[PDB]
């Protein structure tokens, strides 16, 4: 279960019981699609299935021919695979690889081991039976259902080649067009990780497509072959918790903590993601990636419970920004309500309950359910779960609004104290 | 029977280099999973001594190496001392099968 | 300081049941899995259980599946490994292995701290 | 009309006229899907229709299949509705609600009461004209028509599917595969609002897709059901005004002014929204949401008008950087041009009309057209207005860059005042 | 090709050999589609193929209503060419000019010559080839593939019709629907520009839809005609290089460079680009728009070799931040390590192959293939090219940590030093 | 006739609480516009009691509630005094007939 | 300080044409609706018109669609109702009301500042 | 044969405007691709004169004035003096044959 | 102070193969581009060749495709014209031209620093 805690002391709130899913690694697999080679129609006439014959093969050639013409780096593995697919003598090896079953293994010249799937066969409805069928003698098909099921069948080409000419070569998230949800759930199942990663994202193939990238590699020789990125989750099932920072004032002076965003225990250490697009949340999980994270020595954690600890000073932000505003946490709300603005939290039935007063206040979604400020309507998070709320007495009162350097952008609690005692020190 | 096969035993003398083998299926060090090889002295609980196919722990003399290729890995001990006589297991995973670990290569100095 | 002590071994006849214990100090328990793995005497090792952090993905391998029950406690830092209907094997000793990542992606990582192991022995 | 004025005395232009709608309100809306349970197709044979009609059958059990497998908050509204539908005796009375007729009103276990809509007809069409038409005896069908019509009938539940996965459960904007135009208009035309809304809202559909969510609710018990997150505008026909600015430097020290964007009057106060992909401008409205937004009272009007007024002091930024820059404003254009850079204004046929000296300086949209500076291209808005210049005399040049806290990222007038005359008094 | 150097003086590395194209101008073209009006079908009956063509005819009305429905500026001169188009008289004129080819140079009333292709020629299938082929005595159609073939030319106004309601009148990159490749490649060699860069845009196509605009502009008088808004690169061929910097800290206080971002060279000034999101490189080339760039003289390079001379002072940031990172730059990586984290590179076979110390450091690309920081890892780019790496001494280290302002966000050099002269000069 | 159905007349004790309903179709309370409760002394302009159907303007003492469930809500007040013997009104929306407003309940202190 | 004070009201004989002032003061009128509503001598209220700020969403009910005009000059802060073509009705108290959102979305919100209403009776 | 037309020679007294054209096909000035008239004075290398069809480089007097309109070009002389007789050379830009350049028009002084 | 002085002009027979460099200084070379124009004596401007900083755009009239071949060195800020099978033709000034933008896209920009010229005549 999901459970929530708000310090009134520096104003913040923790969301905890949450699990880990971390994007640690990157695995290249290679979709190969066989194409097949054409010149024109050698018969020539005035029916129409013929007519709509040529037009789909056409717009067919069209196809193939536009694929011809196509901090840290997301999509360096994908480059990386690609350049060793440009070397002479890798493709044919995968063509002849995957020929009598459309599942291999194979190892390439930079001895990285990759999975290969022939995810379409264009080659052979093409080659063996829209060719022989069509009698050039009579340039005429009997049957209109050879021309529909070659418009079943030549849409997946036409849908990658329209994604990849509007994305520019690289596409993410991968799409059903791209990759079928029977293909994906297979190759997960077959790729080289263990049997715990391969339970976490079966389960999980609508995150697995967001965090994953595509790109154009070949279309050399007759076989149109681009790497699929997926991820690696090399971390699962450690504690995770979400910090949520609202501003504090006097009723002035505000100081706000600033490491919002998820906490995640790694290796001994935390793994910290100041993103909030950065992570993902189906039920209780965090899919995020560590591409996006810092890390720190774990004792942030210590911050949360003591705001003034000599192990690891946490950091602030100091200004007199006096302005209302609010936090929609999961499990419950966080309203800092300053000036004359009007805050209150209101039922869906009983309406205003609450007639929030000047500070910062709490209030859990069990019965909450809208919070206005000023005018502005947020709603809550309907999550169940448990709600705890310590008392205390704001840090921003210990502080005097005198020698108070109001021009910081985030340095520390320690520098912030050091300032003031060598302004004290000066008079 | 183990899903990796291991030699018996292996021999060598003093300052002399010894390579043991882990040769494995498809589904086993092939589509490049790993190899991690331990030690254990009788009497001791086992130690890790390569882990990642190539890497060292801390604490662990760097005569010692690692290596795979294709479907079969290595170990390779060079200059061999009184102190290395052991049992040394391979280990990978498998999709039918989890956690394989080896038969025990069980080296001795002559 | 990473400290595994395993314990709760004993004889038991066929067919009996049992339970072994592992405390685990020095590390933070929650984010490291674990296993049991055996050995009986004068053969192999071969692994025997699986558990994550989270306690929700367990994991067997196909000889032993259903009659090996983990179950690991996070509040003092313990697993546990229930067996019931003994047979013949399973004699030898059982460890109880953190496994342990960062060894970057790499699926199987490195299992580092191997305990003493406790000595289980089936007969009449 | 849109009339816009520039003061000189903070290099500022504020662009009045516009009117208001303001996204105050979430409505949930049911929009349910009649799937049919098959199991498979009993008869079997080498017929090509036959096998078309299994292939699109086929796709179909893929689709439904894949549906199984599925600060503030802007999609808390969506997530209370399907924890509600989720609850046991829910599904069914909305599916025995819209039974007679597609439009139904209904009340569930929460209170809340929400409009369902029956958008699709496919079990009908499965159930009643697939499997008796298809006679198992022969295990052919008479007429290609009927696979031809199976087509343009399952492609909605296939894009619908394939949108769903690839955004990974929640969805924006409500695209036309997922809701219709002319449902979406007889869904406006129902919801439970004022008839002042329902006509500022059905001429601007083309912004209620982009400002809405959709989210997957259920798809047990044969109905696909998701909710759709329409907005509902509590604010209209209010006065609001976009102000933008440009560096002001001396020829150095540089003061601008760091509340650009769009304000609004909302009951009283201000409301302010900063970001500019916030809002979105038709012909003279700001469909904004408040979310995004700010309250202020009502004298932030006055910073437009006196820089140095007494009761609500503005916000600057005061800083070193001495780069020349333009803001394409709307009906004209500011300039700041500084240093070496040459900066000019040109027609379009009568070529470099004007050579911008050192400084800020604004040019109207009548007559000029395209603004170089350096070499950056900028076009004005060719909006047709009324621009107003008010002459005055750059703030800068009345402090002292001796004295001048050339640090700060946004304190106020007042600091930045307090702070020189701090500095003064040290001396 | 593409030559790294590394600066340790600084913690910097520089990326050169790349070449320019820049978005410099904006050219506007106006496509137009020839509709069809028609009232309704004047036969009806219970024949399928009927109702087929009712169905999809009833979608070509539902489709040509929805279209009646509907710093600097991006969309300004697409905006003014439509205010142009919207005047009467001027849709008349384009009809007429291609009414016997479709390919025309037309000229408005504002003066601006434009091009004109018409992409459809719907109305004459559906006024010619529907209508007389239909027999309304017996309210039947012979032949299916005349059903077939009207759902294989209507796709593309549904297809059309659909992006422009999803995205709201402005489309961002021109899709396939909206313009075929052999369309886009023919305006692209018949646009006004210079052969020059008639060859590196006809080579590019899959960069010039992402930086192209498409709005919709009229529907009036059966014709639906909507302007693409294509780029004119005015600057190509010029050297560029790319700026990476990493954070600097003593074994504390860090100081970093803070004008991250490419810079190209431009009429004897250098083009700054800081965004990442701005340009794109596709093999060796920077296709960036000087819409979100800044102009600098052209003596920025020698920031790169001497951080302390005297003509044009840099930019640093200066922070207590004591935070391990890396950046993956092309042909290398640099990695900064605090603190207790363990930071190493470690090759695909041949495993960790150092042992990162505490401080900046950098490895190249030639073996070095993935990088971990902590837990993170990340992969270099494999880019082919030549590394340089020149020793020295930090600059942070000439510093002294007792009068460091360790609170400015980015000022320059010469800022920090008077600010420390004058410090000094306090005591 | 109204749109929106009120009682002609209410009565009660001082220290009584009375309720009143107000009931209406589907085009009406239904799909949850909401009811607003207006009071009229006579010789006075009319006064907001109650809005967005439950909570409460300032300087209206806090004995008097509203509420609403399904199709019809109501006003109850608690306490009933002299002073509150008066017309109320109670106004809802309705899709084809616009803002409503009720028939008009008379109550008066016995 | 909300003052809506308004008038213009007198006899006037069936069949006349009249016109009804309100003066608003002590708020921001730009913003903030308005409507006129109806109130007969001993009988219930009636909504009669409507308008919102910017001047260009005008409604009235079905029964007076097409006779009575309303039109807000926003320089003076000032509302107008142009009445055409009396009947029987319309005799009784015209209220110049304000109406005032905030009260969240909700839709119909609160009308709160009703004025003090102007007399207009019709007969002969 | 150039692509461009121009005037062999144009004539004026000293004070007086002269209006020089430069006229081209759709492949040409049509389209709208740009006109540059420039100056060459025998014996000194050509010089520019009017660059992006209407403005003026530095150190050009004023006098000087150019325009466009449809396919036609025009480049306008306000008060002649002696020093501007020379050859003046219109030019564009052709699809088919890339930077055309003008025939040539000899300005005099009478 | 941008000086494009070119040299390399002689007397050729017909049929023979010549050189012509042009030497740049004062400005950027390596960012704007050059072109190589002819004036027959007597005669009317002609454009001959043109190529941009990058050295990968060359560019070449119908006319003389296929015989001259330009090439910029960018180290000492050169350029060069490979002439070659002379014909009747070809005989006059020849300018070394940069072509300079900066005047807004406009296409054709607006080619400034013309340098004197040589003088390359073929007779026999």
């Amino acid at each position: 279960n999901i459970t929530e805690e708000f310090y009134q002391s520096t104003c913040s709130a923790v969301s905890k019981g949450y699990l880990s899913a971390l994007r640690t690694g990157w695995y290249t697999s290679v979709i190969t699609i066989e194409l097949s080679n054409i010149k024109e129609n050698k018969c020539n006439g005035t029916d129409a299935k013929v007519k709509l014959i040529k037009q789909e093969l056409d717009k067919y050639k069209n196809a193939v021919t536009e694929l011809q013409l196509l901090v840290g780096s997301a999509i360096a593995s994908g480059v990386a695979v690609c350049k060793v697919l440009h070397l002479e003598g890798e493709v044919n090896k995968i063509k002849s690889a995957l020929l009598s079953t459309n599942k291999a293994v194979v190892s390439l010249s930079n001895g990285v081991s990759v999975l290969t799937f022939k995810v379409l066969d264009l080659k052979n409805y093409i080659d063996k039976q829209l060719l022989p069928i069509l009698n050039k003698q009579s340039c005429s098909i009997s049957n209109i259902e050879t021309v529909i099921e070659f418009q079943q069948k030549n849409n997946r080409l036409l849908e990658i080649t329209r994604e990849f000419s509007v994305n520019a070569g690289v596409t993410t998230p991968v799409s059903t067009y791209m990759l079928t949800n029977s293909e994906l759930l297979s190759l997960i199942n077959d790729m080289p990780i263990t049997n715990d990663q391969k339970k976490l994202m079966s389960n999980n193939v609508q995150i697995v497509r967001q965090q994953s990238y595509s790109i154009m590699c070949i279309i050399k020789e007759e076989v149109l072959a681009y790497v699929v990125q997926l991820p690696l989750y090399g971390v699962i099932d450690t504690p995770c918790w979400k910090l949520h920072t609202s501003p504090l004032c006097t009723t002035n002076i505000c100081l706000t903590r600033t490491d919002r965003g998820w906490y995640c225990d790694n290796a001994g250490s935390v793994s910290f993601f100041p993103q909030a697009e950065t992570c993902k949340v189906q039920s209780n999980r965090v899919f995020c990636d560590t591409m996006n994270s810092l890390t720190l020595p774990s004792e942030v954690n210590l911050c949360n419970v003591d705001i003034f600890n000599p192990k690891y000073d946490c950091k602030i932000m100091t200004s007199k920004t006096d302005v209302s505003s609010s936090v929609i946490t999961s499990l419950g709300a966080i309203v800092s309500c300053y000036g004359k603005t009007k805050c209150t939290a209101s039922n869906k039935n009983r309406g205003i309950i609450k007639t929030f007063s000047n500070g910062c206040d709490y209030v859990s979604n069990k019965g909450v359910d809208t919070v206005s400020v000023g005018n502005t309507l947020y709603y809550v998070n309907k999550q169940e779960g448990k709600s705890l709320y310590v008392k205390g007495e704001p840090i921003i009162n210990f502080y005097d609004p005198l020698v108070f350097p109001s021009d910081e952008f985030d340095a520390s609690i320690s520098q912030v104290n050091e300032k003031i005692n060598q302004s004290l020190a000066f008079i | 029977q183990s899903v990796l096969t291991q030699p018996p035993s292996v021999s060598g003398a003093p300052g002399q280099r010894v390579t043991i083998s882990c040769t494995g299926s498809s589904s086993s060090i092939g589509r490049g999973y790993d190899v991690h090889w331990y030690q254990q002295v009788p009497g001791t609980a086992p130690r890790l001594l390569i882990y990642a196919n190539t890497n060292r722990p801390s604490g662990i003399p760097d005569r010692f190496s690692g290596s795979k290729s294709a479907t079969s890995a290595s170990l390779a001990i060079t200059g061999l001392q009184a102190e290395d006589e052991a049992d040394y297991y391979c280990q990978s995973y498998d999709s039918s099968m989890l956690w394989v670990f080896g038969g025990g290569t069980k080296l001795t100095v002559l | 300081e990473v400290q595994l002590v395993e314990s709760g071994g004993g004889l038991v006849k066929p067919g009996g049941s049992l339970r072994l214990s592992c405390a685990a100090s020095g590390f933070s328990f929650s984010s490291y899995n674990m296993n049991w793995v055996r050995q009986a005497p004068g053969k192999g090792l071969e692994w025997v259980s699986s558990i994550t952090g989270g306690s929700n993905f367990i994991d067997y391998p196909d000889s032993l599946k259903g009659r090996f029950t983990i179950s690991r406690d996070n509040s003092r830092n313990s697993l546990y490994l229930q067996m019931n209907s003994l047979r013949a094997e399973d004699t030898g000793l059982y460890y109880c292995v953190r496994e342990s990542y960062f060894g970057s992606g790499g699926s199987l990582n490195w299992f580092d701290p191997w305990g003493q192991g406790t000595l289980v022995i089936v007969s009449s």
